[PDB]
């Protein structure tokens, strides 16, 4: 029936996305040398100017609480909510 | 409701647990560590109190309000030192480009703008969060209906 | 003995409600309710956009 | 002074073998348990000793605290690691015990007249 | 002006649970009020928009630049299309706030319903309002999870878990294709925004700039009506208090399921690829909805399951203006619908509001989904009625009311593309004519045994009504004066890719 | 082809397989969890880097030596999932627990409207 | 040196995953659960990302294995 | 020198995970979960110092405690509580 | 009864961070100790506590040493016999009773982990009403299945635990 065509379709989007991370097609593993600086040059911002911008010699506890600090603010709120729903729907009935 | 020595381990490791749970959630800026990572350890220190003495030790000891008040709290905080430099743009941090505090040299404690107080704001929302999550549970009402 | 929503008292060359009925019949009966139905349906669609998109 | 080294490693993971090997030569699990408790936690004490050599020597070197700091937090995971095992082991028998398991060749058993 | 958008919605849901210790009705006087002021500062950033402007904004420094040249923070970026979404979001959920407080009072528990309530149309600005490609992902989580958290709510009843866990266990599956398209997007190019990507994914096209569209584009199809995917909100519907629905068939569905394809089909993904291969791609989906949804669609014997399944119906129309909107560019065909394919949206979220409030209604007064037992109800319940009949002749398109011209703007475009879709539309505008014919019939009718004790609801469960059928009255008089002052430059704004990138440097 | 990315790939079959010829409602819930641990387990392994004679230290600036310092911009990206994904773990646990007590069995297959 | 330790542990992880789908014990399969994450654990301590070790770690030991077995203790466990 | 000794608790490391695999019981699968949270505490202690950076040690820390709850609570569900 | 848990926080905040102020500890992170430590102290009073201030006693703190070369010394002469019962070795298992005469919970403590780390043997189930432990023995040698007192079970491990406490 109808999961036979699924399973066709998961080995058809498998073959796919193998395709993709291939060296030869697609995406690099072990990057390094001239490349650091053609696909990685915003981390390289990031660790070059980081200290003297915000301050605290960390940098993941960095741009994760100054650059990008509405993504964290948006994930407190998820937490919250899934505490909320959690919760709510296991009191007696 | 476990044995003898379960039971005395709880008292001497629940301390040792809870002050290195705050250990790390107070250096945020020099090791690994941080807001999440030192939320789940204190939670894992009440998961030890709550498996190691039982439901009636456990249930006269927590209540609802105060563990439900307290998940807000800890969020009004993280807004709390996100509208100090509204006069510019959203965060900004206006502790470091001449704040009076937070602002000496860049190597030890109270060097960063506003991250000890977001720190200190998102470990205390994720602590009270998952307790009042867990305890619910091993309540719920019986295994039949 | 009221009645109920009966809307239809005409049948046109009566040669086109066999082709209805039998069109709603399996169109009423597709909708199972079992959830590998759910996801099957959404991994043939997701390999039907990438087989396309490959090509032209 | 680098012989405290080698022969440190030497013993922790030749009990470090000796513990993990005793799991497909003993009948039962109780023996088994009785092989993976006291030798691992053991061979581990001698795996974060064989650490503070390695840390004091380079700060007697160059004098700089990030080589203070790591013999501190090695000796504070022995101690963890010291008074939280062995509970567990107690608390894996006693529930192994309960739902079955006569220890297959008992001589006496003196926990079931209860 | 424009952070007071997200900080009241947070300053509402942050600070309910210590509000609710005064133990009487401050815990819902007090989410009316923080509810009604974002209502007034949609109106003024739609007004600041609508004045001059494609307005960026910068979380942090004052420029999205550092001392580098490309971008460094997170931008927000509300060109003239993300101003109705902000506009339209903000006036429903006040008029689905003030609503239950007579409806969802016999039940227990209502202190985390209302801070679930201000989450929703919290992760739902977020989307519209953001121009990074990240953040999209954190906000299109938010609406999800709290969404899964309200269908399942009355968990002692039979099918309220029933429901839940058929849209959960598909929706965290199809929401994580986005993210592995985020994982296999970021490796390959290296920025993380929406304007300075369109630049990068131009001077060397990948296979990974095609793998990361494909199961992205299927991805955002499940959170819609699209037609192999549809069968969660069938029974997504019935079951759910009356508030929710309101606020899920309107614009929950076309947040995060066509604003969403519009965006990032029609500004990161295309320089470079043809627009022609996915005009073809989505019609098709559009074709089989219009048939598969309006076709079940009358032989129902249930009352809110025949509105589930008439709202899936209606995003066809939907996909086919905004399909043909794509195999044509920049001429007067192919402009003319996309133009009328945005204000059915808005005509379609109002007029569904109104059409699931008064259901609520009917079956909170006598308690029983089934339609064929309940007969006359006109008789000893008039009022409803008539909002019910309103409400059903703005669906079709009669001449007086405004879902006339939202769908003439449909039809001619379509029939001067090619004269076979034009039928298939005809078609599919038969099929719910005849439903709400026939659901009509059934309600004028003998007095039967089960509704001769009834009467109307109160105050606050009828101002609502009054003000939604005043909306789409009065928005009926002029209609072909606001296809061209608004909807007309909203569209000619969405293919105009290099004033976007042009006003993000 | 790289074995991170090979391993990862298999976890995501093996998710999606488990989701549709599994039938007990706890398994399911796991198999979800290996889904998100895969992609996560993809997303760091692209930031590591080689410069062909330098170690790749970890960056943190407390008592930098001579090293490399790989890519710090997917670890926010990860906390972040992560955080999602024991969201949605607590609420399918508390609606799984709460089903049972509506019915006997713990099936999927015996769910009709 | 390092890549024979990596290639261990991953080939650790895809042999706990296969164990943990096919079984018919239901705690059988939460400890595959509690071994995958701490093998998981090992590799992004491996790859150089302390923060997200302690994380992973502290979710999948302390908390995930704690709230699946009130689970099973509420329903049937075959 | 540090990293030879790895490799060789890691040939431990695949000696104990093979009893996982099989077993005839469940009591008997729990053991091997337990020795082997204590080998890879015993593995990240020797790697933080071929490295040479001393921060990644207080992880270990973190992992020797939480290793005890995820056992002690499988052992009380099969104890006869809860 | 917050000073023991004060007390027993605050050593373990100052013994963890010693690497500010060049070595000493500094002269700001010691006030940080202060506030953290007592708001730990001042949670967890009430399970910590029950008569645990005899510990602060700095004459018991020695007495602590004289018992660590012992538990030491009597360590490696466990592991090694368990060499000696992997290649070719005889085994005789058993669950064995033993009338261990202690009071004052904690020290059943401090007895049983010995057991279970010391030459060879096993601790299940320490009763305290009954006044006995059930240990497993590998060995049981010729007759000795119901023993008068500990001294073929431990070795000298009664005495040091009748004491610290």
């Amino acid at each position: 029936m109808k999961r036979a065509l699924g399973f066709l379709s998961l080995l058809v989007i498998f073959a796919s996305l193998l395709v993709a991370l291939s060296p030869e097609y697609g995406i690099k593993f072990g990057v390094g040398g001239e490349d650091w600086l053609k696909y990685r040059y915003t981390d390289n911002y990031y660790i070059e100017h980081g200290i003297e911008e915000v301050g605290g010699t960390n940098i993941v506890t960095d741009i994760v609480f100054d650059y990008r600090g509405y993504d964290t603010l948006g994930e407190a709120t998820v937490l919250f909510t899934a505490i909320a729903g959690a919760v709510a729907l296991l009191r007696p009935w | 409701d476990m044995g003898v020595i379960v039971r005395t381990n709880a008292r001497a490791l629940i301390p040792f647990i809870g002050i290195f749970g705050a250990y790390i959630v107070t250096h945020g800026h020099l090791t690994p560590g941080g807001g999440f990572q030192g939320g789940a350890t204190i939670a894992g220190a009440g998961v030890l109190f709550l498996i190691a003495f039982g439901v009636k030790a456990a249930k006269e000891k927590i209540n609802k309000n105060l563990y439900s008040a307290l998940e807000g709290l800890g969020g009004l905080v993280f807004l709390g030192a996100a509208m100090l430099g509204l006069s510019v743009a959203f965060f900004y941090n206006i502790l470091w480009h001449e704040g009076p505090i937070f602002n000496s040299s860049p190597g030890t404690l109270l060097s960063a703008g506003f991250l000890p107080i977001m720190n200190l704001g998102v470990g205390l929302k994720v602590f009270t969060g998952l307790v009042s999550a867990l305890f619910a549970l091993s309540v719920f009402r019986r295994w039949k209906s | 003995e009221h009645l109920e929503g009966y809307y239809t008292g005409r049948n046109t060359m009566w040669g086109l409600v066999n082709g209805v009925k039998k069109f709603f019949a399996t169109l009423k009966n597709d909708h199972t309710g079992l959830l590998p139905d759910y996801v099957s349906y959404l991994l043939m669609t997701t390999a039907f956009i990438l087989v396309i998109l490959l090509l032209r | 002074a680098y012989y405290l080294i080698i022969a440190f490693l030497g013993i922790s993971v030749t009990f470090n073998m000796l513990g993990s090997i005793a799991l497909h030569r003993f009948p039962d699990v109780y023996t088994r348990l009785h092989g993976a408790t006291k030798c691992t936690t053991f061979g581990t004490i001698f795996a974060a000793l064989a650490v503070i050599t390695h840390a004091i020597v380079k700060l007697q070197a160059t004098g700089n605290p990030k080589y203070l700091q790591m013999a501190i937090h090695s000796f504070v995971a022995m101690l963890a690691l010291l008074l939280t095992n062995p509970v567990g082991a107690h608390a894996i028998a006693k529930a192994a015990h309960k739902t079955g398991y006569l220890p297959k060749r008992a001589v006496v058993d003196a926990y079931l007249e209860k | 002006w424009l952070p007071f958008i997200i900080i009241i919605p947070l300053l509402g849901a942050f600070s309910m649970p210590i509000v609710s210790l005064l133990k009487g009705k401050a815990k819902e006087i007090w989410a009316s009020m923080i509810s009604f002021a974002t209502l007034i500062v949609g109106i003024q950033v739609f007004r600041e928009v609508w004045s001059k402007g494609t307005i960026v904004y910068t979380l942090g420094a004052p420029n999205p630049f550092g001392k580098a040249t490309f971008p460094i923070r997170i931008v927000w970026e509300v060109d003239k299309f993300g101003a109705l979404m902000v506009l339209i979001v903000t006036f429903v959920s006040f008029l689905a706030v003030i609503y239950s407080i007579e409806y969802m009072k016999h039940d227990t528990g209502l202190e985390k319903f209302y801070t679930l309530i201000l989450i929703l149309e919290l992760g739902m600005l977020g989307i519209a309002i953001t121009g990074d490609i990240f953040n999209f992902y954190v906000f299109l989580e938010i609406m999800s999870i709290a969404s899964y958290a309200l269908v399942a709510f009355r968990n002692d009843t039979w099918e309220g878990i029933e429901a839940g866990i058929k849209y959960m266990f598909a929706g965290s599956l199809a929401s994580s294709f986005v993210l592995l398209g985020i994982a296999l997007l970021y490796g390959q190019y290296g920025t993380l925004t929406m304007g300075y990507l369109a630049v990068k994914i131009a001077e060397n096209p990948t296979i990974v700039a095609k793998v990361a569209l494909a199961l992205f584009i299927g991805g955002l199809l499940f959170k819609s009506g699209a037609a192999p995917v549809h069968m969660w909100l069938a029974d997504a519907h019935p079951a759910a208090p009356s508030s929710i629905s309101a606020m899920l068939s309107g614009l929950v569905i076309k947040i995060g399921g066509i604003y969403a394809i519009a965006r990032i089909v029609f500004s990161i993904f295309s320089p470079t690829i043809n627009l022609g291969t996915i005009g073809w791609i989505i019609i098709i989906f559009a074709c089989i909805t219009l048939i598969v949804g309006n076709a079940m669609a009358v032989v129902q014997e249930d009352l809110k399951r025949l509105l589930a399944y008439s709202s899936v119906g209606q995003i066809g129309y939907i996909l086919l203006g905004l399909g043909i909107g794509m195999v044509a560019y920049g001429t007067r065909v192919g402009e003319i619908a996309l133009a009328g394919a945005i204000y059915h949206t808005v005509n379609h979220a109002l007029m569904k509001a109104l059409l699931f409030l008064v259901a609520g209604a009917v079956i909170h007064e006598i308690g029983t989904r089934n339609m064929n037992e309940l007969s006359g109800l006109a008789k000893t319940m008039p009022k409803t009625t008539f909002a019910f009949l309103i409400g059903a002749a703005a669906i079709v398109g009669l001449p007086p009311l405004n879902g006339f011209a939202s769908k003439w703007l449909i039809y001619e475009s379509s029939a001067l593309f090619n004269p076979i879709l034009g039928a298939i539309a005809v078609i599919g505008t038969v099929f719910c004519t005849a439903a709400y014919v026939r659901a009509l019939f059934t309600f004028f009718g003998r007095p039967s045994e089960k509704v001769t004790n009834a009467r109307d609801p109160g105050i606050a469960m009828m101002l609502p009504m009054i003000i939604l059928v005043v909306t789409i009255i009065v928005m009926g008089f002029f209609p072909w004066q606001i296809s061209d002052r608004i909807m007309v430059p909203t569209a000619r704004a969405l293919w105009d890719v290099i004033d976007y990138i042009s006003s993000l440097m | 082809i790289a074995f991170q990315y090979l391993t990862a790939t298999i976890m995501i079959l093996l998710g999606i397989y488990a989701l549709l010829y599994k039938r007990n409602l706890i398994k399911l819930v796991l198999a979800l969890n290996l889904i998100d641990s895969g992609i996560h387990l993809l997303l760091i392994s692209e930031g590591y880097r080689m410069e062909n004679g330098i170690p790749p230290t970890a960056p943190i600036y407390t008592g930098y030596e001579g090293g490399a310092m790989v890519a710090p911009i997917p670890q926010a990206l990860v906390l972040t999932s992560i955080v999602i994904g024991v969201c949605v773990l607590s609420l399918a646990i508390a609606l799984t627990v709460n089903a049972y007590r509506h019915y006997g069995t713990l099936d999927v297959t015996k769910l009709r409207r | 040196l390092d890549m024979i330790i990596q290639f261990i542990v991953l080939g650790g992880i895809i042999l706990s995953s296969v164990l943990m789908i096919v079984t018919r014990d239901l705690l059988v399969a939460v400890l595959a659960s509690a071994a995958m994450s701490l093998l998981l654990s090992l590799e992004f301590y491996m790859l150089h990302a302390p923060d997200v070790a302690i994380a992973e770690a502290a979710v999948g030991a302390g908390v995930v294995t704690a709230l699946v077995m009130y689970a099973i203790s509420k329903t049937e466990r075959w | 020198i540090f990293f030879y000794a790895t490799l060789l608790i890691g040939i431990a490391g695949i000696i104990t995970f093979i009893r996982l695999a099989l077993g005839p019981t469940v009591p008997d699968r729990v053991v091997a979960v337990d020795t082997l949270n204590t080998l890879i505490v015993a593995i990240m202690l020797l790697l933080g110092a071929a490295y040479e950076r001393a921060i990644y040690i207080d992880i270990a820390i973190v992992y020797a405690l939480l290793s005890y709850v995820g056992t002690l609570v499988i052992a009380k569900y099969l104890q006869g509580g809860l | 009864s917050f000073i023991t848990a004060f007390i027993w926080a605050y050593f373990l905040w100052l013994v963890l961070t010693a690497g500010s102020k060049g070595m000493l500890w500094s002269t700001q992170e010691l006030i940080a100790g202060l506030i953290f430590a007592s708001i730990v102290g001042y949670s967890t009073r009430n399970i910590i506590g029950e008569k645990a201030s005899r510990f602060l006693n700095p004459v018991k703190w020695i007495l602590f040493v004289a018992y660590a070369p012992v538990l030491f010394w009597g360590m490696v002469k466990a592991n090694l016999d368990v060499a000696y019962r992997v290649i070719t070795g005889k085994i005789r298992p058993g669950i064995v009773r033993v009338p261990v005469e202690l009071e004052n919970d904690a020290q059943y403590t401090i007895l049983s982990n010995s057991i279970t780390l010391t030459p060879g043997t096993l601790t299940v189930e320490a009763c305290p009403e009954e006044k006995a432990l059930y240990v497993h023995w590998i060995n049981i040698p010729e007759g000795l299945e119901w023993p008068e007192n500990s001294e073929p079970v431990s070795g000298p491990f009664e005495k040091w635990a009748r004491r610290l406490g």
